[PDB]
């Protein structure tokens, strides 16, 4: 029967952080990559 | 002081790991010279006036 409730609640806390992003397409994208910020010193290779 | 991931799986569990060096300052010193001449001294140092 169109069950619409669903769920929202808190309209979570927010933060500003720095990020990359960048329009392909239609769409917007962040690009990440993560050696240096995790696996970089920690000898766990980067997948 | 050195990060680490936590692995799940066989992967034997990793432990932080700390580092402590020592390098020794090397030493040098450094040369010139400006030696003067017989005459100039008779002269600025009066005794020839």
């Amino acid at each position: 029967n169109r069950e619409t409730l669903d769920e929202l609640e808190s309209a979570p806390q927010t933060t500003r952080v720095r990020a990359d992003l960048v329009a392909i397409g239609d769409r917007l994208v962040f690009l990440e990559a993560l050696e240096k910020r995790i696996y970089a010193a920690t000898n766990v290779p980067y997948p | 002081h050195q990060p680490l991931i936590a692995r799940d799986g066989p992967h034997p569990v990793e432990q932080p790991v700390h580092n402590y060096m020592t390098k020794v300052i090397d030493r040098r010193a450094l040369n010139a010279a400006f030696s003067l001449a017989t005459e100039a001294i008779a002269l600025l140092t009066g005794e020839a006036l």
